């Protein structure tokens, strides 16, 4: 029963609520970007310098 | 394990009384009964008693308006004032352990008030209101005017400070009133839930300012007036009475009984009083709803007695008359030897049931322990009650028909009869 | 001394009659006394077509019986100095009499007669119809109630509890000798009743008289079956009856209660003790201890307010009700919901100690006389099953502490959708939403 | 008048910052160097500062990136001052003006117009005069000359010293040898104001009837004059010692004397 | 050991609010307490306190004072409010400590 | 609502009740002028400030 | 009179759970809220980002 | 005042203009442009400076 459990430990006090948003957002960012960047790059396979870099890199 | 204790009742040199009685109830209830009221008020200091009644919570030489309330609340305590034109009682309820604690204040409140000028003025306006809620019941509207149009002094005064004197009472008036009337001889420290020994130690070593009989109440003279408050109400309360008997008097029980014989107060929720003749007789004359009863007052040096109605504006007339005749018919051997027998119990009962509530029982113990210094046992008030003859009654009913009557009404009187038309 | 006076209070005797009915009493050294039948019946046990029977009945319970009609019945009772009274609420009807311990038995007879062989002379009904019909139009002007009713009607809406104990205006107009019978018929039955008495009476003597008039035996097992009621759904909502021509305004706010059984009801009360009550005539005024009170003075917030913990068999309403001028409603409410909050958050040990000593006195108070004792007993048994002594109650109270309160109030108050009843010139109370939010943080 | 006061303080703070930027605009030697000296203090804060600075400059030293942003800032702040000033006057109108005696004026108040509107305008002229008088006959009497020399990051002026109204502070900054400490002293040297209210002990309000406080007050005023002067001087004896003292006494007065002489004062009235 | 009195009297003339015809307690800053006490003052004493101030202000606005013969004198200054005050402070100090309990 | 036109105007009611009908002690001295001065001062700097900024 | 008034039927608008006038809303309470409070909570993290 | 947003000469302006403000119950989306317009300004000014700084 997540919704229950949630409403109890999380969304109950306005304190733990806030505390969640914070931490929660943290995770969201950390993993929203990855997905977004990944998605974006995929839609541009081999066009970005991230790809065609191997052709001139070597000391 | 406790049981059946006995009522002790001492009296010190100063003439103070201590009516005790341990009934092992988990709650004590101490109280200061006093001979004060709108009776000892002069035209120049009217209402000063009323105000004094609310002034209870004000600071004292001992406790602060604050500690008084907070201190008492702190123990789920309580305290309040109760007064008639001639009797004032300051009592406080509480759990047994919190007696002496609830006492500090009681003692202070009634014997050592500081009546601070400001505190007083920052209180005056309360009467403006206290008297507003009260007069929400016309029942108290005619009762004020009754006594007025019945007397000329003392008892003729109002129980609620007239408007004009609102806010014009002084700190000095309070004091003088107290210094003059709250004096040992007029005071009795009654109280249930406690051992007489304690309620005693307190009273003596603690109570001052007393020693005396203070001012004398102007003997109550009879007028025989008639006051009418036309005010356009669907209802018309009206009470017509005559000088009844006085407290302690012999000729008392007569009315008390003539009262029941006539019918005063019901015992059947939403019913009729077949036992009550007045009610009954009234019903045979009027059509629409109403209520009529036996009004009986027993004061120190006088009393009042008669009926009291309530009725649709147009039926006021017939309802009052009907009441009258049904008082004459009773004033002339229209009282069965049986009627008496019944009413003699309805009274014994009523009395007996009143002493269940510590608020009723404390009272009883006090009253006597003040206007006598004796507690007339239960079987004595029984021997003294039924010791009434069918005569004592009928004659009690006559004293009314012949004596000077004084009416008092408040409603749309356009149909309500004048005192002279009876 | 307290600690002891609580034990000396004579245990209450209880013995059930082999026919379903029960008998209880507390014997004291008193000449006068009181007894009555506390029927576990009510408006809840009613329905759409009958709504109002239990009251219409309550009305005809004294206009005679088959054995002795109006005149004689009334005559018989008045003539002995007894007082026959009674009421009838959503989940509890009761008819009791006050008289000399002497009449102890003879009394029971009367009670017994009324419940069972009630007259119901159809000629008296058409007379009692116009009566109730007035009692409505008159009760229809006691806002304090008009409110509570409306409060119930939304608090429960679509459930038995959302019904007036006086019933509809239609029902009163068309109820019949029939249905009236039916109610008594189906409802006034032995097991669902408690003969209670307290005064100068010995359980023995009493119990017998009952065995004598309360003889109606049950054959099957169904007549032994106590019908369990279909529960009522609480609904966080509001109903606003606006009339700017009303002098003042009334407001009732509440949350679903726990029901008679649940112990926390005690705590909940200790709580209510802290927020207490007030009317413009309290003398403590600005020095009172109830923060809500004081403020109500320091700002002229209201006229009166009260905390209430109505408890029903399976539910209840917890809240408060205040009366006030059209322009202070808001501030007032605000402060109130506020206090409520503090309860769940920063209630102190001083607030509780005080609340406990108040409650104690309040409980003791309910038992001041005979009438008030049988009421309790008529109730205690019927509701709680056993009968709780001041010694028990008390201990149950001495056990409460701040920490305990914050937890229980939090449980039934914090972030809950409440029921609102507004009546009169309420243009300032407005928005449930807001009112809702006032249910958390403070 | 707590609020009216605190808004005041802020207003001052804003005014101070405001000038500070406006000074850099003409980009003269002093313009430049005053920037550098001050902004460079921030680097005394631990960790979170060595950055705050390079952020504030928009580079690694006071340069164009800075000038430009300062100009923007100088355009802005005045308005922000006007804004707050509104709030200032509001918190005031919540109580009304305090009067020299320090006792209820309700017993006798007059309408701002024409009484004070008239007084006000006269007051204006009685000031505007020297303001114009100096600005029309001795323009640069106040302003240092090094600011007539186009800023040059390569060469530092003989003496770097601000405009008189920042002198007192400069002097306190330079009294403490330890960038961080001096910074704090500077801050608190002005921030202290916020405390003032909580440092009132007299049973009376105005010093009108409190001789003792008065001189302590004038001792303080003169104490600022000195600090000012000490600020227009280099870092050589005696100056330095005189410097530390003055500052030392500045705080001491507002922190200990004033509140103490206040209490002591009260007891002499026998309160 | 009249040291004290000598001082108090000095300072009294030092502050010189008498010059304005004020009383020590007139000059009192009206904090919440004082605010209260003043309300308690008996009509007369209050009405007098008033004029004194209104008079004093009128002086200060005028930039004048009372003629030396009218100034108040250390021993003739009536501390009309102190008592009313102390009590207020006593009353409050009580309440305050009782709400901690 | 009102007779004159500077108490019933949501604007003149702010140019009035703040600078004309404003209740002022009768004894404030010269040390109270700095208020308005400070203001007027601002009113000016800003103006000369722009005028410069325009060049 | 006021006895003649009843709160209308909100059938159409009630939530699937608190729809049966014989079921304790107090059980489904935490759920009903925990949801919206999640929507909200979420919307905050959405903003925050 | 009891609460602290009606007796505060500032919160009494952040309240009585955005929280306790009496609003019709039926205004539509064509009323949102008010605040938007505002917010719009709040932004331009901000981005406006940020640019002006370069
Ligand atoms: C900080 C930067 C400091 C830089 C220095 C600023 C310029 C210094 C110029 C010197 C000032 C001398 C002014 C002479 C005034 C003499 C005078 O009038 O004294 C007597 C007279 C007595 O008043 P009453 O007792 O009410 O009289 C009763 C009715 N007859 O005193 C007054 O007028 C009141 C005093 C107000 C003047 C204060 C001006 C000094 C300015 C310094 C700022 C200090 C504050 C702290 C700033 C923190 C940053
Ligand atoms: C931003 C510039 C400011 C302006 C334009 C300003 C303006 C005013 C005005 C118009 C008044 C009313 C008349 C008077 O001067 O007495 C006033 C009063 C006041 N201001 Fe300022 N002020 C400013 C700065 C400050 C500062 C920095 C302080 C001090 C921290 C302050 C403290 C006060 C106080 C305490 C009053 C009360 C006056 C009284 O005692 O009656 N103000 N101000
Ligand atoms: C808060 C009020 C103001 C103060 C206290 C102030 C102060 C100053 C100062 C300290 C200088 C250095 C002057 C010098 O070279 O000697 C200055 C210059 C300047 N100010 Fe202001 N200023 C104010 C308002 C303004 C405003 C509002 C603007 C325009 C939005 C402005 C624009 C400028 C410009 C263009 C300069 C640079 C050129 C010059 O020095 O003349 N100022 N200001
Ligand atoms: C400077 C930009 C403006 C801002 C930020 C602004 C803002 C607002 C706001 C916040 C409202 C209240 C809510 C609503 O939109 O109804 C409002 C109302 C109003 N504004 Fe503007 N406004 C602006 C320009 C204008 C313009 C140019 C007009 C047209 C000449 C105008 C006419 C009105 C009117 C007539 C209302 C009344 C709305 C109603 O009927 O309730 N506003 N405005
Ligand atoms: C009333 C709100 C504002 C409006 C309507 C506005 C509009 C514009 C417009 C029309 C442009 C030309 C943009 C382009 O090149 O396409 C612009 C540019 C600019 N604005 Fe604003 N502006 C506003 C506020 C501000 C503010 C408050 C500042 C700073 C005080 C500012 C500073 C600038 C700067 C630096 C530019 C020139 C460089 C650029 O085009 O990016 N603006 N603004
Ligand atoms: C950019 O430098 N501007 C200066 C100036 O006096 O502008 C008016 C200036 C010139 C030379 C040395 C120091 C400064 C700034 O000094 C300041 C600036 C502020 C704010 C404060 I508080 C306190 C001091 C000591
Ligand atoms: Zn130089």
């Amino acid at each position: 029963a997540l919704l229950r459990q949630a409403y109890s430990a999380l969304f109950r006090r306005t304190s733990t609520f806030a505390l969640t948003v914070v931490l929660g957002a943290v995770l969201f960012e950390r993993a929203f970007d990855q997905g977004a960047d990944a998605i974006f790059e995929h839609l541009n396979e081999g066009k970005l310098w991230k790809h065609i870099k191997h052709k001139y890199e070597a000391s | 394990c406790p049981g059946a204790e006995d009522l002790e009742i001492t009296k010190l040199p100063n003439g103070l009384i201590i009516a005790s009685l341990e009934n092992f109830s988990p709650a004590s209830r101490i109280g200061v009964f006093i001979k004060a009221g709108s009776r000892y008020e002069t035209t120049a200091n009217l209402g000063t008693a009323h105000l004094l009644r609310l002034a209870s919570p004000l600071t004292t030489k001992g406790a602060s308006s604050f500690r008084i309330t907070r201190g008492i609340e702190a123990v789920g305590g309580s305290l309040s004032v109760y007064s008639t034109r001639e009797k004032m009682t300051y009592c406080v309820e509480c759990l047994r352990d919190h007696v002496d604690t609830v006492m500090e204040y009681l003692l202070n409140v009634t014997t050592a008030p500081e009546f601070r000028p400001w505190e007083v003025t920052d209180l005056q306006p309360q009467l403006k209101v206290d008297k507003a809620v009260a007069f929400q019941s016309p029942q108290v509207g005619v009762l004020e005017n009754l006594h007025a149009a019945a007397y000329k002094t003392a008892l003729a005064n109002p129980l609620y400070c007239p408007d004009y004197r609102i806010g014009k009472i002084t700190s000095e008036q309070l004091h003088h009133f107290v210094q003059n009337n709250f004096t040992s001889a007029r005071m009795a420290l009654v109280g249930i839930g406690v051992k007489h020994s304690d309620l005693k130690q307190v009273a003596e070593q603690f109570l001052n300012i007393r020693s005396g009989a203070g001012t004398s109440s102007a003997k109550a003279t009879y007028w025989g007036g008639e006051i009418r408050e036309q005010n356009g109400h669907s209802l018309v309360h009206a009470a017509v009475v005559t000088e009844g008997a006085a407290v302690g008097s012999a000729e008392a029980n007569a009315f008390s009984v003539l009262q029941h014989v006539l019918g005063a107060g019901p015992l059947i929720k939403r019913g009729s009083s077949v036992t009550s003749k007045l009610y009954q007789g009234v019903a045979k004359a009027t059509t629409q709803p109403f209520d009529a009863s036996a009004f009986n007052v027993n004061y120190s040096d006088s009393g009042l007695f008669g009926f009291y109605t309530i009725s649709q504006a147009a039926h006021a007339g017939e309802v009052i008359r009907a009441a009258m005749n049904q008082l004459k018919a009773a004033a002339q051997g229209g009282v069965t030897e049986e009627d008496v027998t019944k009413a003699k119990n309805q009274l014994k009962a009523t009395y007996l049931m009143s002493v269940e509530t510590a608020q009723g029982l404390l009272n009883e113990i006090g009253s006597e322990a003040l206007l006598s210094g004796t507690h007339t046992a239960p079987s004595v008030v029984a021997q003294k009650i039924d010791s009434v003859t069918s005569a004592d009654v009928v004659n009690a009913a006559k004293k009314f028909v012949s004596g000077k009557k004084s009416m008092a009404a408040s409603g749309d009187l356009g149909s309500t009869p004048f005192l002279d038309e009876l | 001394t307290y600690a002891q006076t609580l034990q000396n209070i004579p245990e209450t005797n209880v013995t059930t009659l082999d026919n379903g009915l029960r008998v209880a009493s507390e014997e004291s050294s008193q000449p006068t006394c009181t007894v009555g039948v506390w029927i576990g019946a009510g408006s809840r046990y009613e329905n759409e077509k009958n709504n109002g029977a239990g009251y219409f009945v309550e009305h005809l319970a004294f206009k005679g019986t088959k054995k002795r009609p109006c005149a004689a019945f009334e005559k018989e009772v008045e003539s002995m100095g007894a007082h026959f009274n009674g009421y009838t609420s959503r989940e509890q009807t009761a008819f009791y009499i006050k008289a000399l311990s002497k009449d102890m038995p003879k009394v029971v007879e009367l009670l017994a007669d009324v419940v069972q062989n009630c007259a119901l002379e159809e000629s008296q009904i058409e007379k009692e119809r116009g009566v109730i019909l007035q009692e409505l139009k008159e009760m229809d002007n006691d806002m304090t109630n008009v409110t509570f009713d409306y409060l119930h009607a939304t608090a429960f809406q679509g459930t038995a509890l959302a019904r007036t104990v006086e019933g509809t205006t239609e029902n009163i107009k068309h109820l019949t000798r029939a249905d009236l019978a039916s109610y008594i018929d189906t409802h006034f039955k032995a097991p669902r009743m408690v003969l209670a008495a307290a005064g100068g009476i010995s359980h023995k003597e009493l119990v017998d008289a009952a065995r004598q008039h309360f003889s109606g035996v049950s054959f099957t097992y169904k007549e032994d079956a106590v019908p369990i009621l279909p529960r009522c759904r609480f609904t966080g909502s509001e109903i606003r009856a606006r009339d700017d021509a009303l002098p003042v305004a009334h407001v009732a706010l509440a949350v679903e209660g726990p029901g008679w059984a649940d112990p926390d009801n005690v705590v909940l009360h200790v709580a209510n003790a802290i927020i207490g009550r007030y009317d413009r005539t309290f003398g403590g005024g600005k020095h009172l201890s109830s923060r809500l009170a004081a403020l109500a003075v320091e700002h002229k917030l209201c006229h009166s307010f009260q905390t209430f913990n109505t408890s029903y068999s399976d539910t209840g309403l917890f809240g408060f009700h205040f009366v006030a001028d059209p322009l202070s409603i808001d501030d007032m409410m605000f402060c109130a919901q506020g206090e409520w909050m503090r309860l769940c958050t920063s209630t102190t040990e001083s607030e509780v100690k005080r609340a406990k000593n108040h409650l104690r006195s309040a409980m003791v108070a309910q038992l001041d006389g005979t009438t008030p004792v049988c009421e309790t007993i008529g109730s205690h048994l019927l509701n709680y099953g056993r009968r709780i002594s001041l010694e028990e109650w008390d201990s149950r109270i001495s056990a409460v502490d701040a920490r305990m309160v914050r937890d229980v109030c939090s449980k039934y108050i914090y972030d809950k959708c409440p029921a609102l009843a507004a009546v009169g010139p309420i243009e300032q109370l407005l928005d449930y939403n807001r009112i809702r939010s006032g249910m958390y943080w403070i | 008048y707590k609020e009216t006061w605190n808004t005041g303080v802020i207003l001052l703070l804003t005014l101070m910052a405001t000038a500070f930027v406006g000074y850099v605009l003409p980009w003269g030697q002093m313009s430049f160097w005053g920037a550098t000296v001050i902004t460079n203090l921030f680097s005394a804060i631990p960790y979170i500062g060595h950055t705050l600075v390079e952020w504030a400059w928009g580079g690694f030293s006071v340069d164009n990136p800075t000038l430009t942003r300062f100009f923007a800032l100088h355009f802005l702040l005045p308005f922000a001052i006007a804004g707050i000033t509104i709030i200032h006057l509001t918190f005031l109108h919540e109580s009304g003006s305090n009067n020299p005696l320090g006792i209820s004026s309700d017993s006798d108040k007059i309408p701002f117009h024409p009484y004070y509107s008239f007084k006000d305008i006269l007051g204006l002229t009685l000031m505007l005069t020297p303001f114009l008088t100096l600005a029309l006959f001795s323009p640069n009497l106040l302003g240092d000359p090094e600011n007539f020399t186009p800023a040059n990051p390569l060469v530092t002026p003989p003496h770097i010293k601000p405009e008189w109204y920042f002198l007192f502070a400069y002097a306190i900054l330079r009294s403490i040898p330890n960038k961080l400490g001096g910074v704090l002293a500077l801050a608190a040297s002005v921030l202290i104001l916020f405390l003032i209210p909580f440092l009132h002990k007299s049973k009376q309000r105005t010093m009108t009837f409190r001789p003792l406080s008065q001189t302590l007050f004038w001792l303080l005023v003169a104490n600022l004059l000195i600090l000012t002067w000490i600020g227009s001087q280099p870092v050589e004896h005696p100056f330095i010692i005189i410097g530390q003292m003055a500052s030392l006494s500045y705080f001491t007065i507002l922190l200990i004397l004033f509140p103490t002489i206040g209490t002591l004062e009260n007891k002499m009235l026998n309160y | 050991g009249r040291l004290m009195d000598r001082i108090r009297k000095w300072y009294y003339n030092a502050a010189g609010f008498n010059k304005y015809g004020l009383m020590r307690d007139d000059t009192l800053y009206e904090d919440d307490d004082v605010k209260e006490a003043l309300k308690r003052l008996p009509e007369d004493l209050y009405n007098e306190r008033m004029f004194r101030i209104k008079r004093a202000l009128d002086l200060s606005l005028k930039h004048r004072i009372l003629p030396k013969e009218q100034w108040v004198k250390y021993e003739e200054d009536k501390p009309y409010l102190e008592p009313y005050l102390k009590e207020v402070i006593r009353e409050r100090l009580e309440r305050e400590a009782w709400n901690k309990k | 609502m009102a007779p004159n036109i500077r108490k019933s105007h949501p604007l003149l009611k702010m140019i009035n009740n703040s600078l004309i009908d404003l209740p002022a002690p009768s004894n404030i001295s010269a040390w109270w002028n700095f208020g308005s001065l400070l203001a007027v001062c601002l009113m000016t700097q800003i103006l000369t400030g722009l005028l410069l900024a325009m060049h | 009179v006021h006895n003649d008034v009843t709160v209308p039927d909100f059938s159409a608008y009630r939530r699937e759970d608190v729809m049966d006038a014989t079921t304790s809303s107090q059980t489904s309470s935490e759920d009903r809220k925990g949801f919206s409070y999640l929507v909200t909570a979420t919307a905050c993290v959405a903003t925050a980002y």
